[PDB]
């Protein structure tokens, strides 16, 4: 599991690998780790896939009631405060991690980190078990002010690196670019993952 | 217990063995596993047999009641949702690794919902102890848009590989073909084993059993 | 019909006014406070010779230094008496000392305006206590006699008459009482007033009498002692 | 839950529900007791002879323990409730003290109970007056009367139920130490009492008997009628 | 009978000697307190709801005096009668939609929404302590199966399907005219609604005095027609 | 009559308890607000009932949250209770959603709260209206006026209390869409000095507040110098 | 609110629970029901009000319910309340059989229920059950038994009694015609058809206007049996 | 093992219109034979017996609660319980204690009330109802009974051959177990009569 | 919190006046009719349909409770929706607990109980509906009528709502025990047709049938066919 988000000017880009493994044999070699919380707020799951799913659904419910009751698209800060509350209130019972990202009229693109029940906006907020192998790459290749294609090819590279080394991560790489226009869901097949030094 | 699924052009098809062990001993030889949920939504059962039975039966009731309520077909999204909230509330103690499948107005949908609540839509899957062989052959021969006959023989290859290749999964394979038209429970599709006869008659004439006390009650 | 918590056009709860009228039907009791201690005598008002005279006990013990006379709905005052008993004994357990009279009459006085018909988490009290108590006792502050009524107001009094003929009798209390009075004089005086007020002819059976002195615990005068004191009439 | 205040004061200080419950007792089947030297007798008037009637299940003189029995009068169902609660509480007393209950304990208990239902939310007062008779562990005889108001008393011999005025006048006139010198003078005292109020004295308001350290003894209807002719 | 009354039948929801519920019938007398009249009609393609809009004070922020209430992304709503009760049923209906979406995984159909809300007004018309919410909520939504949907739930708990309707003071003349037009047959639909309502009121409305909602098969999302577009349909009415 | 509880429609369908409670608001002292280009202003005809009271007794301009003001009227204790309910509302919203609550949603929640007491015989209506003001860079100035019925309307200019009509006829004299706070304060002052029936119920105080650009959205009572220049000018406009 | 309380748990100015006595009026209007206690068995005979129409008679009897292995009960008056009471008695007796592993005697069962009816008659303010019950059941302590309970919670053992319509004439005829300890089961049948013949004023008695079920002992087991119609015609004809 | 604390095994078996239920009779604490007439086969109707096994207290408690719910059913209904209904009832009852489970592994044997079709079923200690067609077993010595039954059972045996088969099944099957035996009880359930038979088992 | 005392009190005559009044309300309801054939049961109820604006196919009075049970009522609609949802709840509990289709006599016992609970609970009025529950199982037809008072009667054929007396007298002369299902439906539709007042159509009268195949509503086409020949 290696989910990743990036902040650029018009919006964000949430890459994520597509494997969920049970121990040493995989259960699902294609699994979209990006479940929408609203029209333009995706949460990248990780950890206990069941727990992450329940949190994504409850958070989508509250964000939808709060969404309609104000009659205006709920700000991402709202979403990461509800997922932050539900991840903090149950922290002894959920091994979940939800890099909730999205767009909103009042602030533009955002990527909030919510490991362990905390809330911290960040430029690029990578997570997942494979995320411990790409800190080097992302630190060496991240330059603020990235155009969208730079963000997409960037996170594709990073998750590619994590996929080659990590056993908890493999398969295809999903990418979505959230902006004022809408969501642009894309998929990276295993024949298209950019090849790195293989030996 | 080796249950599998599959999705083809027209609809889905669920497999299932017919054995159920008691810790080292094959208790049953013809236990059913493709249970009933809605008129076209079937739910296979792996794992703790009692908990798959009870869970899928409760959710069966909620979908029947709901089905009379909305005056409509039940959508498999509903079944999977109630199943995974019921499974999630208990925190994985209810080890009932369902694989629910059906055919909605949206099209054939083969969900798979594990004991903690983690569901995942996907085109082919196989739960249970023989998920290794079933995942093997399904991985090796699956294709998008298969013929229903190729689906039937393929799934039978899968659950068969579970039957021969595993200990706690045997007897006959059961496959149920679901389509937009309706459900057909093709009970006992294939029967690999044949050992049903014998050659030693073991009869004792009445009187060989030493009876101490007796009584008869007319009804 | 109206509720129990209704204020009249004059500003008093109905149930406390009608209850303080209900106390007016009870048998007259009187006690007096002196620097030697405090006495308590109450008319039993026996109804028939078939009754046991020792049955009617309108002067009961609350602890080793607090004697609680009453008048009115004698049934209601059981919850008050048991309340006070549990109170002073819990006070002794926790704080390892005897409980002051003001503390007791204040505590037991908290269950006088605690009545209603909508809060009622239990089936709590549905009307004010139809009891007028007169907690008597001695503490480190010495002899004190605290009146109490259904309205929950506990007031320190030098000597007070409560019950049916408590008005006239109270006039006798302001008539006779003086601070330097000796306790046997208190007993004699109070018995004189009761003899003034009682309908039946007085005797040592249809009354009781108790006192609590600085070194003496609470004590109820038996038949012979009561007779010995009534020899003066 | 029902939390209305049923029992509330009225514009004289009276608790009208209590006066009304005592009205219900004043129509109850007349009962009487007396306290003798070593015996305690209770008599319950006739109640409902009704030749098809069953005797055993329509008596008013139930057992509360080995040493505590009770009459009553009025709403018989209510008295069944109070009897039940008193029984359970007697046994809980033997659980927490190991000593059988004094008559004062159980009587003051039931008086507390009746007092609570006179003074709680949505509960009417009991319509029962209970003449609980019993023997303290020292063996002294005990007569305690408890009315719906909750006030209880020791008694030499007191009568409850309808016409308790005339019968109480009777025990006021005829209760003497010559009257309770012996058993049979005691029981002929009780039945001699109710006979003013029991139609066709002889075999109507049969009674009950308890001897010192002896469980409740009951008629013996033929033996009631012996005394019947003996007094008539 | 014939208006007979006994005891507390005229005070709470208990059956009078006839069998009527005077509190519910009085509630229907209470929808006429708002002094309004709303209309919803549905053609094959979309369901349109048009209402009055009385902004008399001139200090009223006209953006907030509205009887249209987006219930979901696909479910319209037009109240009538007492106001605050209408607000409350809007909150409760929104909670129902979010809860159906959470538990059951899809958009609540209009039939199950208005059915549910009717179930929650019946409880008022049966228990004795709270009164019936005096406000007849109309819904409009496009189910993928049956198409344009308009359901009317009232304080009596009833509800039903409609090819047209109206709620408020002039429900009688509105329904009369809609009889007179449905018997004579829907594309414009909106022209029908504004023609009917303006007829029974006889006002010749201005584009600011009313509001319009539409949910089309081509556009499921409930939506509000601004005073400019309502100006378009109105001027399209005057020029024939 | 037929009017013994809110859960009883009359034969004509009017919950007489709500109407009565409105007659309770209308006996109180008039308060007014005016939403304008850059915020909201509140005045309070706070009649002082005796010279004993402290300057500042019985304030009717609260602070339900730092970006929302509240002017009340009528039975004042009930106003305080709405203060506690609203404050709990904004606090709950900041703990749930992590930012200042939009005032519109706050008058939704509170309006449902007041409305919760006009359905039962077990409780009575709040006999008090009130106004809410707020300013924010995201939504500008907003003014909502809950009444005893629970209905929430947004106003450009509002008035609640006993002289509501005269205060309305005074408020319509303004182009409040084109004024700023520091000029609105004077005109609200003139309004309160005009609508106040002086010879009956003399001796009131003027208690003002705004929230907007100049206060950075932080609702705060008016500076004493501004309140005194305001009273000076308004009284001069009386003349 | 206090205007609405009927105060069903209060005494009158003369000490008479108005709701219990009004209930006694209701059961007073119910169909008569009487059973007789004998030596060889017990029989119940109840006037049916399912008389005669397009009813189906899907059940085995009308007013006779089976309570355990060894008992039977007859209700009179409010049918629904009789249902609730029957279900409650079944629950009681089966809890006794759980907690003691033997059948429950009749006296204990009747007391357990009558404590319930008394409980409603005392507090809670609910209306009391307007349902009188006659019981029949065997127990190894005291033999065949007949228990009459009424809405006030009071009950008594009887040897033969009648509750409901014309109960006075019925108990009168029993007083004139019951031979204590000498009535046989068949003598009980004949007498019961006597009383029901004289009391039921609808006029010529049929097999359709009553039902009778008898309980006896057979081979260490109790038998609860209803009389088929042929036996009823036989016993009425014999009565002629 | 909590199950083998008392030992004991019960089986049923299906014939030609008669299902025969057996049981051992040794109530014993772990190694101490305590009683030889402990009842494990509790009737639930005219032709319906529910043989339980396992820990003794769950034997008697499940039997008594089941008889509770069954008398409530038959009274509230107008009918004896059909065997499939009884199976779903007992499965519900064991399953209500899903996390505190009764250590009982019942087998239900009987006939349809109306059509008189043979019926059996075994259950696990949490209620997985497993209807079968040839037989069932339950208890500490299940395996020996699977051997003897699986070798001795035949399709369509009339009552008498049935008693022979289940007889030798219980005898051989319990003699190779320590914690069971001490006699054997057998019930034949025909259409018209019900024969109870105890067997001569090793008393050691 | 809500009123806790019963609102239905024994009148001094002892007849529960609220249930008299509720029965008067059902007596004013739209007419309904049920008849039991030899192989099934018919249910046909009159649509008191106002203006043609109504989407008649939007809601139905004859709702199935399971695959083999129906319901028709007479009186207050929303109350009926309450009893329908309650019945579906009960039959589903029974199906979970015993794994069998609930016998109709049982379901009518429970739903009769629920109709009784509100004649006695705190501050609720009795229902205002008289159900007709038709059911099939054990190869046998069932038809029960529950009232506001909670009691249920087993019927051959019955009528309720407006003019139910003339309806029942109409059935006494026209019901025969050997009536097959279709001729039963003819008899019921004639029964309503006696006092319809409005020229029945396939839109304004509903028809339900319960037979061995289960319960269901007859589509207005088929009901139109039966509305032929009359």
């Amino acid at each position: 599991t290696t989910i990743m988000a990036v902040e650029f000017d018009g919006g964000v880009v949430m890459g994520s690998d597509s494997r969920v493994s049970a121990g040493e044999a995989v259960v699902n070699r294609v699994f979209d780790k990006l479940s929408p919380l609203h029209e333009r707020i995706y949460c990248a799951l990780s950890g206990s896939a069941a727990d992450a799913q329940a949190v994504a659904d409850m958070a989508a419910y509250q964000l939808e009631l709060h969404g309609i009751e104000l009659e205006e698209p709920p700000l991402v800060l709202a979403a990461a405060n509800v997922v932050r509350n539900i991840s903090y209130k149950y922290r002894e019972d959920l091994s979940a991690h939800l890099m909730v990202a999205g767009w909103d009229q009042r602030e533009g693109g955002q990527v909030y980190g919510t490991l362990g029940g905390m809330l911290t906006r960040q430029p690029f907020a990578i997570g997942g078990s494979g995320s411990t192998f790409i800190y080097g790459y992302v630190d060496a290749a991240y330059k603020p002010g990235m155009s969208p294609e730079e963000c997409r090819r960037f996170t594709t590279d990073a998750i590619a690196l994590a996929m080659s080394r990590d056993g908890s991560s493999g398969g295809v790489i999903y990418l979505v670019t959230i902006t004022a226009a809408g969501v642009d869901h894309r998929v990276i097949l295993g024949n298209e993952l950019p090849k790195f030094y293989d030996e | 217990t080796t249950i599998a699924g599959l999705v083809f052009q027209d609809g889905v098809i669920l497999g299932a063995d017919t054995r159920a062990t008691n810790d080292s001993v094959v208790a049953d030889k013809s236990c059913e596993k493709i249970h009933f949920i809605a008129p076209k939504i079937y739910c296979c059962g792996a794992g703790v047999a009692a908990d798959a039975e009870m869970t899928t039966r409760m959710v069966a009731s909620k979908m029947e009641l709901h089905a009379l309520s909305t005056g409509r077909e039940p959508r498999v999204a509903t079944v999977t949702r109630i199943l995974r909230q019921t499974l999630f509330r208990y925190q994985g103690h209810v080890g009932a690794s369902l694989i629910v499948g059906g055919v909605d107005l949206t099209g054939p949908q083969l969900y798979g919902v594990h004991p903690h609540g983690s569901y995942s839509r996907l085109p082919f899957t196989a739960l249970g102890s023989g998920q290794d062989a079933a995942l093997a052959v399904l991985e090796d021969r699956f294709q998008p848009n298969m013929t229903l006959e190729a689906a039937q023989g393929l799934l039978v290859e899968a659950v068969t590989a579970g039957i021969l290749g595993d200990l706690g999964s045997g007897g006959n394979v059961d496959a149920c073909v679901i389509t937009k038209t309706g459900a057909k429970l093709l009970r006992t599709l294939s029967s690999p084993t044949e050992p049903v006869k014998r050659s030693g008659r073991y009869h004792f004439v009445p009187g060989t059993t030493a009876v101490l006390t007796q009584t008869v009650k007319p009804l | 019909d109206r509720g129990v918590n209704t204020f009249s056009p004059e500003g008093r709860l109905f149930q406390v006014e009608y209850a303080i009228e209900a106390i007016k039907l009870g048998s007259t009791a009187i006690g007096i406070q002196t620097s030697e201690g405090v006495c308590l005598a109450v008319e039993k008002r026996i109804t028939s010779p078939l009754m046991e005279p020792s049955s009617i006990e309108k002067i009961v013990e609350i602890d080793a230094h607090i004697g609680c006379a009453m008048s009115g709905l004698i049934a209601d005052a059981k919850t008050l008496i048991d309340k006070a008993r549990v109170e002073t004994q819990n006070h002794w357990f926790t704080y390892n000392e005897t409980m002051t009279v003001e503390s007791v009459t204040q505590a037991v006085s908290n269950l006088a305006l605690q009545f209603g018909e909508e809060d009622a988490d239990p089936g709590a009290m549905s009307r004010p206590f139809g009891v007028a108590l007169l907690f008597g006792g001695v503490d480190e502050k010495g002899p004190q006699l605290f009146h109490m009524d259904p309205s929950g107001t506990f007031v320190q009094c030098d000597a007070r008459a409560i019950g049916s003929a408590s008005e006239g009798a109270q006039s006798s209390l302001q008539e006779v009482y003086h601070k330097s009075m000796t306790l046997k004089e208190a007993i004699k005086s109070s018995l004189i007033i009761l003899k003034q007020v009682m309908e039946e002819k007085l005797n040592a059976t249809n009354i009781e009498l108790a006192t609590v002195q600085p070194g003496q615990n609470f004590h109820m005068f038996t038949k012979e002692e009561l007779e010995e004191v009534i020899k003066d009439i | 839950s029902y939390d209305r205040a049923i029992t509330v004061f009225s514009p004289d200080g009276h608790l009208f529900q209590v006066e009304y419950a005592q009205e219900a007792v004043k129509k109850g089947s007349t009962a009487v007791g007396v306290r003798g030297r070593d015996i305690v007798v209770l008599g319950v008037e006739k109640k409902s002879v009704a030749k098809l009637q069953d005797e055993r299940t329509v008596r008013k003189i139930c057992a509360l323990d080995d040493n505590v029995c009770m009459a009553f009068a009025g709403l018989t169902a209510d008295a069944r409730i109070v009897i039940n609660r008193a029984r359970v509480e007697c046994q809980s007393h033997r659980l927490t003290v190991e000593d059988p209950v004094t008559v004062e304990y159980i009587t003051r208990y039931i008086a507390s109970l009746k007092q609570r239902y006179t003074q709680s939310n949505g509960r009417r007062p009991f319509g029962i007056s209970a003449l609980i008779v019993g023997f303290d562990f020292d063996g002294t005889p005990r007569l305690y009367q408890t009315d719906p108001s909750g006030t209880y008393h020791a008694w030499k011999a007191n009568a409850i139920g309808r016409g308790a005025k005339s019968v109480r006048e009777f025990l006021e006139k005829n209760y003497t130490d010559e009257a309770i010198e012996t058993d049979d003078l005691t029981i002929k005292l009780v039945i001699k009492a109710l006979l003013e109020v029991v139609q066709s004295g002889g075999k109507n308001i049969e009674l009950a008997v308890m001897r010192r350290d002896q469980s409740l003894k009951i008629l013996n209807p033929e033996e009631i009628e012996k005394y019947v002719a003996e007094i008539e | 009978s014939r208006g007979s009354s006994a005891g507390f039948d005229r005070h709470i929801t208990i059956f009078s000697p006839e069998g009527r519920l005077y509190q519910v019938e009085y509630a229907f007398k209470a929808i006429n307190q708002g002094g309004l009249t709303s209309v919803a009609v549905r053609g094959k393609d979309c369901a349109v709801i048009v209402t009055q809009k009385k902004v008399p004070d001139k200090l009223l922020d006209s953006s907030t005096v509205t009887h249209l209430f987006k219930i979901t992304e696909n479910i319209g709503c037009v109240m009538t009668g007492m106001t605050a009760d209408s607000r409350s049923q809007v909150q409760r209906a929104r909670y129902e939609a979010a809860n159906w979406k959470y538990k059951y995984g899809y958009e609540i159909p209009v039939d199950m929404l208005c059915k549910r809300i009717a179930d929650i007004s019946q409880v008022y018309t049966q228990n004795a302590e709270m009164r019936p919410l005096g406000c007849c909520m109309i819904l409009i939504g496009i189910d993928e199966e049956q198409g344009p949907q308009v359901y009317k739930c009232d304080p009596a708990g009833y509800y039903c399907g409609f090819k047209a309707t109206a709620a408020g003071v002039k429900q009688t003349e509105s329904t009369s005219f809609l009889e007179k037009k449905v018997k004579k047959k829907f594309e414009q639909t909106v022209e029908t609604a504004i023609t009917c309502l303006s007829t029974v009121l006889s006002i010749d409305f201005k584009p600011s005095e009313i509001e319009v909602g539409v949910v089309t098969v081509e556009n499921p999302k409930f939506r509000i027609l601004t005073e400019a577009e309502i100006d378009a349909h109105l001027v399209a009415l005057a020029e024939r | 009559g037929y009017d013994l509880s809110a859960s009883t429609f009359s034969p004509d369908g009017r919950v007489f308890q709500v109407e009565y409670a409105m007659k309770a608001v209308e006996n109180s002292s008039t308060a007014i607000g005016i939403r304008c280009k850059d915020g909201v202003v509140f005045g309070v005809e706070k009649l002082v009932l005796s010279k004993l009271y402290e300057e500042g007794s019985n304030k009717r301009l609260f602070n339900v949250d730092r970006h929302v003001g509240m002017a009340v009227a009528g039975l004042l204790a009930d106003a305080r209770s709405l203060a506690d309910i609203a404050r709990e509302e904004a606090s709950n919203f900041r703990s749930n959603f992590g930012y200042n609550i939009p005032l519109k949603h706050l008058a939704d929640r509170v309006a449902m709260y007041v409305h919760a007491y006009t359905l039962y015989s077990a409780v009575r209506p709040f006999g008090c209206s009130f106004m809410l003001g707020s300013y924010s860079v995201n939504d500008g100035a907003q003014l909502y006026m809950i009444d005893p019925s629970g209905v929430s309307y947004g106003y450009w200019g509002c008035a609640i209390g006993k002289a509501r009509q005269a205060a309305k006829t005074e408020i319509e004299k303004l182009q409040m869409k084109e004024m700023t706070c520091r000029d609105i304060v004077k005109e609200v002052a003139k309004i309160i000095y005009i609508v106040h029936d002086e010879v009956k119920d003399k001796a009131f105080e003027l208690e003002l507040s705004w929230v907007g650009e100049l206060t950075n959205g932080r609702h705060e009572i008016v500076p004493k110098d501004i309140r005194e220049e305001a009273e000076k000018y308004a009284k001069e406009s009386l003349k | 609110s206090r205007r609405y309380d009927s105060r069903t748990t209060i005494f009158s100015p003369e000490g008479r629970l108005y709701q219990v006595e009004y209930a006694m009026e209701a059961i007073g209007h119910a169909g008569t029901c009487l059973g007789i206690l004998a030596n060889d068995g017990v029989l119940l005979a109840a006037e049916r009000r399912n008389i005669h129409k397009l009813l189906d008679e899907v059940f085995f009897s009308e007013k006779i319910y089976k309570l355990n292995e060894d008992m039977a009960c007859s209700v009179a008056g409010i049918t629904s309340d009789a249902n609730v009471l029957t279900n409650e008695l079944r629950l009681i007796a089966q809890r006794y059989l759980l907690q003691y592993q033997e059948p429950i005697p009749c006296e204990q069962l009747v007391t357990a229920l009558c404590d319930i009816k008394q409980a409603y008659t005392q507090f809670g303010g609910k209306r009391p059950f307007g349902v009188s019950l006659l019981y029949i059941g065997w127990d190894k302590h005291y033999g065949f038994q007949l228990y009459q309970s009424d809405p006030s919670g009071n009950y008594g053992g009887w040897k033969a009694t009648c509750i409901g319509n014309n109960s006075a004439a019925a108990v009168s005829m029993l007083k004139q015609d019951y031979k204590e300890g000498e009535m046989t089961l068949k003598s009980a049948l004949a007498l019961a058809i006597k009383v029901l013949n004289k009391t039921m004023d609808v006029s010529k008695l049929s097999a359709e206007k009553v039902e009778i079920a008898t309980l006896t002992r057979e081979n260490g087991k109790t038998v609860i049996r209803v009389l088929k119609q042929k036996e009823v015609e036989q016993l009425i004809k014999k009565h002629e | 093992s909590i199950m083998s604390y008392n030992g004991g095994a019960v089986m049923a078996m299906k014939g030609k219109n008669c299902v025969a239920i057996a049981a051992d009779r040794r109530f014993g604490i772990q190694a101490q034979m305590v009683t030889t007439d402990f009842q494990k086969i509790f009737p639930m109707g005219d032709r319906l017996y529910i043989g339980l096994a396992g820990l003794a207290t769950d034997v008697q408690t499940v039997a008594q609660r089941l008889k509770f719910r069954l008398n409530l059913y038959e009274l509230k209904e107008g009918r004896q319980i059909k065997p499939y209904t009884l199976m779903s009832m007992v499965a519900n009852l064991l399953y209500e204690k899903r996390f505190g489970p009764y250590y009982t592994e019942p087998v239900i044997a009987g006939l349809d009330p109306k059509t008189f079709k043979p019926f059996i079923c075994s259950l696990d200690l949490i209620g997985c109802p497993m209807v079968t067609d040839d037989f069932v077993v339950s208890g500490t010595c299940a395996e020996q009974m699977y051997g003897m039954c699986e070798s001795l059972w035949e399709p369509n045996m009339d009552p008498d051959h049935l008693f022979e088969t289940i007889s030798q099944a219980m005898l051989n099957a319990v003699d190779r177990d320590a914690v069971s035996g001490m006699g054997v009880i057998v019930h034949i359930i025909e259409k018209d009569k019900i024969t109870t038979r105890t067997l001569k088992a090793r008393m050691d | 919190r809500g009123y806790s005392f019963s609102l239905t009190t024994f009148s001094p005559s002892g007849k529960l006046v609220q249930i008299e009044y509720a029965l008067a309300a059902v007596a004013g309801g739209a007419p309904s009719v049920g008849i039991k054939a030899a192989n099934g049961v018919v249910l046909a109820t009159e649509k008191k349909q106002k203006s043609i604006l109504y989407d008649e196919r939007s809601v139905h009075k004859v709702e199935p409770i399971t695959k083999h049970i129906g319901l028709v009522y007479s009186g207050m609609g929303p109350d009926y929706r309450v009893l329908v949802h309650r019945a579906r709840k009960l039959a589903q509990q029974y199906y979970l607990v015993y794994q069998e289709p609930i016998p109709t006599a049982q379901l009518v016992q429970r739903v009769a109980s629920v109709m009784q609970e509100y004649t006695q609970s705190g501050g609720v009025r009795p229902f205002g509906v008289s159900l007709l529950i038709c059911g099939w199982n054990e190869g046998r037809p069932y038809l029960f009528q529950s009232d506001p008072s909670g009691a249920y009667f087993a019927w051959k054929a019955t009528a309720m709502g407006k003019n139910y007396v003339n309806g029942k007298t109409f059935l006494e002369k026209r019901y025969n025990e050997d009536l097959e299902l279709e001729d039963a439906i003819h008899t019921a539709i004639l029964t309503l047709k006696e006092s319809f007042e409005g020229q029945m159509t396939e839109d304004n009268i509903e028809v339900g049938i319960c037979n061995e195949a289960g319960f269901r509503r007859l589509t207005p086409t088929e009901v139109k066919d039966y509305l032929a020949a009359i």
